[PDB]
């Protein structure tokens, strides 16, 4: 269940809920699996915040186990194309595709809470895709192009060269928020700003 | 009992490939060819085939067991011999490959699946390429056709009537 | 989730959501599978935007695996009947039917973001259709007619001959955004404006 | 979700509507699903309200449909012809089986199709199996033929063909391109793209 | 199955329902299983209440069987990052991840109703996860890091040495409200404030 | 389809439904099975009714088959903590957990309608719970603690010794409203107030 | 699909739907199965209507196949507790628990339409309940008390002796609207206007 | 069909023709116990057409082969993969054969983890023991260095009959 | 087929190859009964490749083994777990064997609780009884302390053939 | 075949109750006792029991057939004899009721179900009270205990070890 709250100024009373309020401060939440729905909803949010005001930053919170591959590159391309800066923040976890999106934040504005974990691995296929060998040879070729595209774009945003990414994502690689800064996925680890 | 006729026929050196080609049928059939070679290594063995196809791995147990046997293996296509059945028909002993008159031959390229990671799928794909090269070479040997035509015809299913299968080289004779 | 936001003017306070805002700016989103419903939804969107202002352009964003064939040709005939120009944008993927719709935008206004992929393959049937052979001969004939229409209408918009299309789609053909422009499916690859 | 709303504004007030309410506002009915009992009543109610709001102006039925049941056809059909207002039919994409009969039942001169639409004609089928004593199936089999010959004579009425011909074209399915549907007598004009 | 009610002042008539009202008083309710949805819903709530007023307290009612782990640490990092203090209350039950959340409340502000029970055990995996040994070798390493992290943050808030926690969480440990105070999971057990 | 109705006063026209009107007069309905959803919804309503006014009584109509245990004790502890007195009224039935609540209403305001029945039994576990013996021995120990917490709180509220409850609940014990009064579960059996 | 309508006065315009208007005239509809949900909805409806005005009649329309036993008796005891008289009308059918509600309306205000049917049978259990004999011996006794409570409270409103109800409910007993009046379940069979 | 496997069992031929489970492994160890009791100097031929199976079932079969007084010839028919490759390569030195178009696959073990974080750690401890011991045994059988076994076995590695002879899995290719 | 195992019974060899349930257990007790009747002085060799199973079923086999006139040799092939470890360790002392790469698993009992609070109380009473009794018995077979059986068994303890021989589950390892 | 071992043991006058006692095992089992008494009516029948319980109707079929047989019935509790297993072990011929040393005996009261109309259920419930009284009486005859203790111990499952079972009266000897 998810409450609504009510805010007020001399102009009028506004009823809104926790996710609209975050959006009102140019904050998008990426917290489900990046599937095709998820991707369209997030581009539409990005594009809208670009239209409402292109000179203020957009921030993306990430608690996501990853998602599809064409879905990733849509979100990725929208993030770079938009004029506004993008702050990416990982709470808890950013894995697989989601890990690439954390690193694809604009430099200096990629951060993660201290107990976040970041996982990186190369595209997998949970299903089986069936066909004449002619057809599987084609998909098999594209699956490899998709893999190297994940590895070169990670190299662009982390500073590791592509050849290490491939050694590193051969088997899954979990990194703690601190390990994730040394690797180059994020730029800062958020300190608990609490008095206690 | 259906297996009562198949065993009495075994005494007549007649064996059947009547189902889809899986490890279970291949293992029984490799067993039978060994036995029939043990009983007599100079009388032929006749292999009737009415099969839609099946596993290449299981088909190559059969094929090698045919080739290495001391006696000849006559093969007969009744009804339908397709894919791996088509290969095993054409792999019979030369001169001893028969098609019954209204049998049909189907030849096409391998099917399979991909699954796993991006690195795991790359390996699967390497074997696709080898296996397909290695299977076209063997069909090209059996039939006498060029690799270049085997590959081109096999892209999508190519059907043969008993007669067309003889001009092509799958069989050596049509029974009457 | 998908939040809504609130806009304000000297006229009034307006609450809307991201897809309403996109439609307000003449953007239609085709980002699911093209089935009969989705297609009727898009035609209604096209015709409504043609009604509000036929001298202004409509934009269709495309991140779609494609869809049925008669569904494609409804959406396609509607795009070409409307007077208003149509700009198409491929954001992630435009495959099968959707790649045809990307190519069918009005010339010069077909584009893709840099890492978008385009897939072109000929009509398939994942199901099975069964009947008397006389029944299957009729359907098999129409599947051939439908195939050759995709190949001739792709050609009208890419500038290739239909015979080239028919061979490129014999087996699926995946294209990068730049390769989609070379092919003639789109006109430009959008550069990051950041 | 998949279908946005838009806002129109005038000196009178601000109106929020969505693509099918705007279309209903212009006397356009959309028949784009499978005709079942639901679809049919939803469509009759729409036809009758539009006849009440103004009986002297045309109604448009957009059609992109794979068909549906028989008594749902004959209900929708009967309403189209009872209403005093003229009915303009437009086929986008497809009008098949039962849907092709209603495309043809629009008022003459005002039945149209977009150029790449396909129109399908076949005789009633029953995908289920209905069971009973031979006496009951004899009755059911009887009505099933009445349905076929009724589909065949009303198709004949609007196309100008004879029912003995209708009955031959429908023995096996008959797919017609937009142009072929004009020659057959099902639509009157094929819209040319006005870009 | 849940009424709505209507409040009134000189300013206007307000319709709200029981959880909205509770949100109005800065109370967040965590009473379902902590899954990924739940977790985003609760960070969103924590952050908004921190935005509306960072100097006024946040209260989290907890009647929960626990939930996933990356979802645990997200909520935990937010609890500790927000500037407002957080008072935690265990009604009925706080188990697994939820028992760590009870303890991470800002000190002095952890309570439990008298017949609340608090359960603590080490991360378990109810499914099966499959692969090459090289892959399972990696998951098993992260599953052990997950256990020691639950044990050192529990140690951080309870004051126990982490080596004691690890022995106690080897098998399930049920604690009554009072046992939880002695253990160091809460600070106070609410007295019934009823005159009758 | 549950009708809605409209009330009117010189101040404004109000549309509400039967459960809202019942809530407006501080009557909470507990008429489903007590699961965690239900329990939070009822605990929230109790806490809300205490905020609008703690010097007014709250009434809990009960026609419920009972439910889980930690949900019972969540609800129980709230009912006792709240300052407001509580009227419990059984329509139809109060079984297992539901009957502890009926008894725990504040003294003198526990009642039942005449053909209402009250059922009492010791906690049961319909599932099967599995593990190494070491774990079941733990589970088993808590199930008995739970059993005796039910015997002791019922005794507090019926005036019986727990050792009698434990005998009466060994096998199920159905009580009519009058027999429930005699037992000490309620205070009065409502008489029909009809002028017919 | 169930339409909504618009009614109008000098005060304002009201949109409501056919069950709200029926509730507005103190008509409660009991037209589903009596399960625990259904029972709670009707108790709130009955109690609310008593709060809006205790000196006016409540009418219960009944076309219901019956329902659970503790849900019958909650409804019944509420009906009898409320100060307002309750008029019951059987529209289609009132079977099992529902016929007990038809009969429990206030005397003189129990009716049925002419083609309505009333079914009376003794409690059944469609499920199976399993257990030790000691536990089944207890349930079996509560089930027998339930049967006899149905037989005696029906006996209270129909004027038949409880012993006949028990002879008559041994096997189902279906009644027409007229036959329901002679049995004593309804007081009048509505004449078509 | 089982009438052929009995006629062949009299000629000292047995098959591992399916997936390796306790059931096929037990009927197989029993068949080798009987066949060494009838005659302990004539070889046993074990023809293998197998995709793999349980490591525990395969150690029953593997231990039983080795303690046999007589020799065990192993023949790769069609395909001997994973645990099948292990049992082919465990055949007596000199008497491991590959048919010409057989295929051999080598890879590392697979499995699952479930349970508490303490139970999973134990599970993983055995994963490592088991992995080191199976590579050591492949290393002894093939003549390769342990380092190359662990390396080649990271993911599926396919061999044709010809490459299998170079690597050390078999000693001959039948013709 | 089924006849391979029957030829082996003629030689006084029997298999425990599946999970130990009432069905395998009963056939196995019958087999030991017959074999003691045919000859009450010649050994019975009991080969074990079993993941474990029911105690009550397992205690039938154990009681019948101990009371049988002849000795019962136990051989652990590949894997002897849970009741498999118990029935292997319960073989006649001096005649308990493990093949070189078999593994033995020892751990504590599993089950469920269900029903009323009072029925579960009864269930848990038997859990303690059962566990204390199964531990005393493993301690007799192995010679280890009750102290160490209970502690090692809390979660699964795997032993390789050698580790098992030091621990006391077997007396020998075959070569 | 498993059945080949159970027949080799029938010739030695051994029969097993190795499963739940349902009608089928009860009929095969009464038949085995009729055969074994027709062959020779002076030699014992040994009934090994490793059983969890089952139907009383099927189980009273077995009990009567034991008691009416001419020969004695020795009973062996192997591993487990619970509920009707406990009744049939304890109903063995006095003096020939045995327990293997690590067997367990379970005793509890009938379990069952009720369904249907209020009158039908009343009938179901009378038979419950009868059936409950008849079983306790029989177990009180077998064990020597007062009916009052059988009823008290059987309310909820009461477990016995072989040794405890001998003190209680379910068996007469522990084998060693
Ligand atoms: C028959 O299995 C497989 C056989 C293979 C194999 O065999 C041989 C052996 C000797 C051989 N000598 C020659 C000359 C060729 C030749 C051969 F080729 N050689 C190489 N590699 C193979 C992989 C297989 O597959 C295994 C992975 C798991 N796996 C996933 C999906 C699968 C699948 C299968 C069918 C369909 C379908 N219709 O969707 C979909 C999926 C199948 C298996
Ligand atoms: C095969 O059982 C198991 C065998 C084990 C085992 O054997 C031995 C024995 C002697 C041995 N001597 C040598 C030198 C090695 C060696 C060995 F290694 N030694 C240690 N511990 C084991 C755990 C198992 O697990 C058993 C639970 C039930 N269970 C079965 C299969 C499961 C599973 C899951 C996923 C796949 C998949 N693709 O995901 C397949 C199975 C999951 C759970
Ligand atoms: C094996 O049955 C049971 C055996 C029992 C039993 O036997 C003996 C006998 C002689 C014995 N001499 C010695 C020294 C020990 C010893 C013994 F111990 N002595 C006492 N009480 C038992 C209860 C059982 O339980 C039966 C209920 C029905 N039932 C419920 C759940 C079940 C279950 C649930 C979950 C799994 C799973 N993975 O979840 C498997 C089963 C199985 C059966
Ligand atoms: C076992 O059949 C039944 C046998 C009965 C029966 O036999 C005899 C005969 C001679 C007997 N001499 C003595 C001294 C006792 C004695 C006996 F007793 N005598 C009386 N009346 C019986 C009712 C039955 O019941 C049948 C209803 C349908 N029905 C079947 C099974 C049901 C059920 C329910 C729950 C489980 C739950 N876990 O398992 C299993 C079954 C529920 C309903």
């Amino acid at each position: 269940i998810l409450p609504s709250f009510i805010e007020h100024s001399s102009f009028g009373v506004k009823e809104s809920n926790p996710y609209n309020k975050l959006f009102e401060e140019r904050i998008i939440f990426l917290g489900v699996q990046v599937d095709d729905a998820s991707a369209n909803d997030i581009m539409a949010q990005l594009l809208v915040l670009e239209s409402l005001d292109p000179d203020r930053d957009i921030t993306m919170y990430i608690n996501s186990p990853g998602g599809g591959f064409t879905s990733l590159m849509a979100i990725y391309d929208t993030m770079q194309y938009v004029r506004a800066d993008i702050q990416t923040v990982c709470l808890g976890q950013a894995a697989s595709a989601a890990a690439v999106l954390l690193a694809a934040g604009t430099p200096g504005k990629r951060m993660a809470l201290p107990n976040a974990r970041v996982l990186i691995h190369q595209p997998s296929l949970s299903g089986v895709i069936q066909g004449q060998f002619s057809d599987l040879e084609i998909q098999a070729a594209e699956i490899e192009r998709m893999r190297t595209l994940m590895e070169t774009t990670l190299a662009r945003h982390t500073g590791k060269d592509a050849g290490v990414i491939r050694k590193d994502t051969d088997r899954d690689k979990i990194l703690t928020a601190e390990e994730a800064k040394d690797y180059g996925i994020i730029d800062t680890v958020l300190e608990y700003r609490k008095l206690s | 009992l259906t297996d009562s006729v198949y065993e009495r026929l075994l005494s007549e050196r007649i064996i059947f490939l009547g189902s889809e080609v899986n490890d279970e049928i291949a293992n029984r059939l490799c067993a039978q060819i060994l036995l029939l070679a043990a009983e007599d290594a100079s009388k032929d063995i006749s292999l009737y085939i009415n099969s839609p196809g099946g596993s290449i791995s299981a088909g190559m147990a059969i094929y090698d067991t045919m080739v290495l046997a001391p006696c000849d293996i006559a093969t007969y296509a009744m009804g339908m011999a397709a894919s791996m059945g088509e290969f095993l028909l054409a792999a019979g002993t030369k001169g001893k490959r028969y098609a019954l008159p209204h049998a049909r031959i189907l030849m096409h390229q391998p099917l399979g699946g991909v699954t796993g990671s991006a690195a795991d799928i790359a390996i699967q794909a390497e074997q696709f390429a080898v296996i397909k090269k290695e299977m076209f070479r063997l069909n090209a040997e059996f039939t006498g056709q060029p690799i270049e035509r085997i590959e081109a015809d096999s892209d999508r299913d190519r059907w043969f009537t008993a007669a067309e299968a003889l001009e092509y080289g799958f069989v050596d004779h049509i029974i009457t």
